[PDB]
């Protein structure tokens, strides 16, 4: 009773464990596959990519908004975004639909977030660092980013602009 | 029995920290409603001057506060009177006062509107000195308890050379061995960076170090909040509900994986930070997805023995078991209904950790909805379950059977709003919302999100009455005038064992040993990264913005 | 058989299953 409920419990377990593994498993190669695919530019570059966020707005490619837009390759974009309290520039950022871009963002006094909503690009941008992810707009139009790290009392009415045009 | 009374000091204090950190939960959640309560608020509570200093208070009393004073009243007490051996007295009464001490230091500038930051205090935000000094000493009050448990372990295993370690002492061996390696992150950060900069001594802090030496702690800081909660699941909670802890053995393994597993992941909280590598958030990935497997574990154990229970008393079926268990002890109740909401918290757990599906949920109302299904709902309805046997071993107040009816009220009214929380938060979270925002003072921003808004404005008067049903309740129980020395001096409801084999549990005792291999992994996992940082510093300007 | 204990993880993988396939479905439609 006690003696049958003890090792019929046990063994049931062992089951269990046994299938929460390979569930566990079988999540890791859907996870690897993500990441041989072009939705993972959005994961950030490893890496490090130091700047100053006290010169930033003077001098250096996040200086003059309106050239923040570069053409890198026959078919991509790098974009230079300042992501500082509370704001983005350029607003809006301007770019070409069907083209893989290269959103290099930083700070000048806090941490932002940068989420473009309806897309996968979610990133801190941290002052001091380059965050850059990457991600190509296969629709035209316009999309919101959001800041989602409390950057003080100015966080909640952050945002930004991106249009992708035709 | 002095180790009562400071252990009372512990719980104490900890339910006022919830209780004040709670005041401010119903306005938030109304605001992730879009409804704005905030003047309401700062009539009631003038000092307040924003929504983000509420959201500091409620993040640093609930999450740090009452459930450190939680783990450091349940991890010493129960493996003492395990044991039935005092600690260490002069060193118990001084981890309270370090504790009591830094809270009231940290509190002065919060209560100030000096260091609004959140309870993540992420640099270049920088706070009033006293909030880092005094979070500081409030959280080394647990090296103390470390102590304190060590030593009555080796006390123990000297007057019983050749014995294996009793279960709950060997549960608050390896929790308390864990949460030293988790800590060091945290210290380190604290030491190395935000201290100085906050008295004048350097000028800047590298925000992504800071960050990477937070969530080194940050992480197994939750595991830290759960366990204690598991201690009393695992080995009190058979009991209450009518039966037996299925078994030891199981109950030692998973938390044996907690001390391995617990703190060489804190990436996961950064596949969102520039400067890592993807490979190690990868690996940090898989390790997270490992860590998941003690609780896989614990769903198993703890559903067969409240089964067992259930049979003993009768139950029969498929539900019968259920229906057979003792919903009429809130003590059975608040931990079993925290386990139901564990079952979505930890699927949510699951997906945050899986390193690209982050990006669908980080920085949302997600990640909230995924941490008060763990936190503000498991382990605090199980905090709140422990004032109906472990206030009475204390201090020999008996609970009436008001009390016990209300105690069910509120823990079913708390669960309650926390599952309809839940709801709203998950869902608004996969509409965008964003965390961390006074939303309702931008009503425009979110309309797709108005069907769960509905979810946190009902969320938000259901924790409001659960809370006010909560504070009358507790003091009914503290303040009561009779003592009955009969529930005072009987024993805690500890479990028996079904039983066991003998190999696993000697391995599993070769405490120093799993030590050192947790301690490896920390390095393995964390070392390279931290090298790299340490090489490439660049620290930057502090701001206030608040 | 523990029966109930079964039932118990039954719910506890559907859960899991219908969040992360869920999400995962999410994840490529913001591709
Ligand atoms: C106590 C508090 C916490 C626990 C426990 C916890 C568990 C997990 N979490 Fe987490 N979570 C992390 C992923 C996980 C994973 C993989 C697990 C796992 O350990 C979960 C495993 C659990 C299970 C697989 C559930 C087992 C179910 C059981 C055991 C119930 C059985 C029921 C029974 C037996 C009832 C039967 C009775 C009857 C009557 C039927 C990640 C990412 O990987 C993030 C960052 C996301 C982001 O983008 O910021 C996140 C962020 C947080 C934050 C936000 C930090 C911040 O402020 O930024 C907090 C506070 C938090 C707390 C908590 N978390 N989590
Ligand atoms: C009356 C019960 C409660 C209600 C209604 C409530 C509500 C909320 C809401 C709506 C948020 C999100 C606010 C935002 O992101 O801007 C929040 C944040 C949070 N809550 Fe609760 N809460 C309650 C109790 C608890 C408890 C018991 C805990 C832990 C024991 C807890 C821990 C936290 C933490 C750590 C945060 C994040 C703070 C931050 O991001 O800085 N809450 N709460
Ligand atoms: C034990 C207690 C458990 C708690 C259960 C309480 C349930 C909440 C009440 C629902 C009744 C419906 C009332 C809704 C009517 C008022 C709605 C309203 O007008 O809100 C403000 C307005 O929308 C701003 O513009
Ligand atoms: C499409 C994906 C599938 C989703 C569908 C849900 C899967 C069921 C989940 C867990 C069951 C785990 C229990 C495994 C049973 C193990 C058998 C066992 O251990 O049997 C020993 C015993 O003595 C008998 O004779
Ligand atoms: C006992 C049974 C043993 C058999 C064990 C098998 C486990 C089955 C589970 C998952 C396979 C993963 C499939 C990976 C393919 C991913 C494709 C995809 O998800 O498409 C996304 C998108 O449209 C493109 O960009
Ligand atoms: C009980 C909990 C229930 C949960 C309820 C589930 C609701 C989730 C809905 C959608 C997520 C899918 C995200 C898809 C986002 C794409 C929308 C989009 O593309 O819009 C912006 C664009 O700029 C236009 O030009
Ligand atoms: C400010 C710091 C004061 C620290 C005050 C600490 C007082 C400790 C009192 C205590 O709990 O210890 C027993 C003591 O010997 C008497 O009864
Ligand atoms: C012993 C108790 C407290 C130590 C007192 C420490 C005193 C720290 C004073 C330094 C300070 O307040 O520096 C502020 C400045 O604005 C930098 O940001
Ligand atoms: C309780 C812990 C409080 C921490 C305070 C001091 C610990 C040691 C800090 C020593 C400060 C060294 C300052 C320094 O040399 O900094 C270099 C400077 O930034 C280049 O110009
Ligand atoms: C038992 C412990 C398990 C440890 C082993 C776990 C397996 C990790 C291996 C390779 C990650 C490859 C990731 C490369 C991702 C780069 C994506 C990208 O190109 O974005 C910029
Ligand atoms: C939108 C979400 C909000 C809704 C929240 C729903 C979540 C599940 C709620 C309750 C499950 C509890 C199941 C177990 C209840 C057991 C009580 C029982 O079986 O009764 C025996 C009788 O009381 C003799 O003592
Ligand atoms: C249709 C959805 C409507 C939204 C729900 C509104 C929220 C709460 C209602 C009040 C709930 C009070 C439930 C208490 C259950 C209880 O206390 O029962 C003890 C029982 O004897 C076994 O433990
Ligand atoms: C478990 C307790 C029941 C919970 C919620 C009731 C659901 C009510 C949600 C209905 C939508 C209300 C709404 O806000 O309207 C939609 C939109 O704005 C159109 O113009
Ligand atoms: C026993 C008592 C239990 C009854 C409890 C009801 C249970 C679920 C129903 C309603 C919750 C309604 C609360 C929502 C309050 C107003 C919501 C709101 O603000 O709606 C705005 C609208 O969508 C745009 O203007
Ligand atoms: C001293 C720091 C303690 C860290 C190591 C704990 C394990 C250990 O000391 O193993 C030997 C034990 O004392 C035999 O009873
Ligand atoms: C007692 C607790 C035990 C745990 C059990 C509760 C766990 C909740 C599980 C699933 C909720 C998902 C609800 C349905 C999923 C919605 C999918 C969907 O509708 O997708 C949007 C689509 O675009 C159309 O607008
Ligand atoms: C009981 C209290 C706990 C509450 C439990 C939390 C509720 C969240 C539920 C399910 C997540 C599943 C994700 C939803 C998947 C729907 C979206 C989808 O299917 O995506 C395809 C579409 O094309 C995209 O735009
Ligand atoms: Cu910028 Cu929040
Ligand atoms: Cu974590």
């Amino acid at each position: 009773d006690e003696h049958k409920a003890h090792k019929a419990i046990l063994a049931y377990e062992k089951g269990w464990l046994a299938f929460s593994l390979a569930m566990l498993f079988v999540f890791i190669a859907l996870i690897a596959y993500t990441l041989a695919t072009h939705t993972a530019g959005v994961i950030p570059a490893g890496k490090l990519e130091r700047v100053d966020p006290t010169t930033v707005r003077q001098e250096g490619p996040w200086a003059d908004p309106a050239q923040a837009v570069v053409q890198t390759g026959p078919n991509q974009y790098t974009v230079y975004v300042l992501a500082f309290a509370f704001g983005y520039q350029p607003n809006p950022i301007e770019v070409p639909q069907g083209a893989e871009i290269v959103f290099k963002i930083t700070s000048p006094d806090v941490i932002h977030g940068f989420h473009v909503e309806g897309t996968n690009i979610n990133v801190e941008v941290l002052p001091g660092e380059v965050s850059t992810v990457r991600y190509t707009f296969k629709r035209p139009g316009e999309y919101r980013i959001i800041c989602n790290q409390y950057c003080g009392l100015g966080h909640q009415n952050m945002f930004g602009t991106i249009v992708v045009k035709e | 029995y002095p180790e009562k009374k400071a252990t009372l000091y512990f719980l104490v204090l900890g339910f006022l920290a919830l209780i004040v950190g709670s005041l401010f939960g119903p306005f938030q959640a109304l605001n992730y409603g879009n409804v704005d309560a905030y003047p309401l608020l700062k009539r009631l509570l003038p000092f307040v001057q924003s929504y983000y200093q509420g959201l500091t208070l409620h993040g640093v009393l609930n999450a740090i506060v009452f459930t450190q004073l939680f783990a450091q009243a349940i991890m010493v007490y129960l493996p003492a009177r395990e044991l039935n051996m005092r600690p260490n007295m002069g060193l118990m009464w001084l981890s309270w006062w370090m504790a009591f001490i830094g809270l009231v230091v940290a509190a002065l500038p919060l209560l100030a509107n000096e260091a609004t930051v959140l309870y993540t205090f992420y640099p270049p935000l920088k706070g009033h000195w006293a909030f880092y000094l005094g979070a500081s000493v409030f959280v080394l009050s647990t090296w103390v308890s470390i102590y304190i448990v060590l030593d009555l372990w080796r006390r123990w295993k000297a007057a019983n050379p050749g014995k294996v370690t009793p279960l709950v002492t060997y549960m608050a061996v390896v929790f308390w061995l864990m949460w030293f390696l988790a800590s060091l992150g945290l210290v380190l950060e604290f030491v190395l960076f935000l201290l100085p900069w906050s008295f004048g001594l350097v000028e800047g802090v590298d925000p992504l170090v800071a960050r990477t030496l937070f969530w080194w702690t940050g992480h197994p800081i939750v595991y830290f909040w759960l366990l204690p909660a598991y201690a009393i699941i695992y080995t009190i909670l058979p009991k209450q509900a009518g039966g037996k802890l299925v078994s030891d053995p199981m109950a030692r393994l998973a938390f044996l994986l907690f001390l391995l597993l617990s703190t060489p992941v804190g990436f996961h909280h950064q596949f969102a930070d520039p400067g890592i590598d993807p490979t190690w958030k990868m690996i940090h990935s898989v390790l997270t997805l490992f860590v998941a497997v003690p609780s896989l574990m614990t769903a198993f154990t703890v559903a067969a023995s409240l089964e067992f229970a259930g049979r003993l008393r009768g139950g029969r079926g498929l539900f019968g078991w259920i229906r057979a268990l003792p919903w009429d002890n809130p003590a059975f109740v608040a931990p079993v209904l925290g386990l139901l909401g564990f079952i979505p918290g930890g699927a949510g757990g699951i997906v945050n950790a899986s390193f690209t599906l982050d990006y669908v949920v980080h920085n949302t109302a997600w990640v909230p909805g995924h941490f008060h299904l763990q936190v503000a709902s498991l382990v605090t309805l199980t905090a709140m379950g422990s004032l109906y046997w472990l206030l009475p071993n204390l201090t020999g107040k008996p609970i009436s059977d008001a009390q016990r009816r209300l105690g069910l009220a509120v823990v079913w009214l708390w669960f309650l709003g926390m599952m309809i929380m839940a709801v709203g938060l998950h869902w608004a979270g996969l509409l965008n919302v964003p965390r961390r925002a006074y939303i309702a003072q931008v009503p425009d921003a979110y309309p797709h999100a108005a069907v769960p808004m509905v979810f946190n404005v009902l969320a938000g008067i259901v924790l409001l009455v659960a809370l006010l049903l909560f504070i009358y309740g507790l003091f009914s129980v503290l303040l009561s005038r009779e003592r009955k020395p009969e529930l005072a001096e009987a024993p805690l409801p500890f479990a028996e064992v079904i039983s066991e084999d003998r190999r696993l549990v000697l391995a599993m005792d070769r405490i120093g040993f799993w030590f050192a291999v947790a301690a490896i992994l920390v390095v393995l996992a964390y070392g390279p990264t931290l090298v790299q940082l340490f090489g490439h510093l660049n620290p930057v300007p502090g701001w206030r913005l608040w | 058989k523990p029966k109930g204990a079964l039932a118990v993880i039954l719910v506890l993988t559907l859960t899991i299953l219908v969040f992360w396939l869920g999400v995962y479905a999410v994840f490529f439609a913001r591709g």
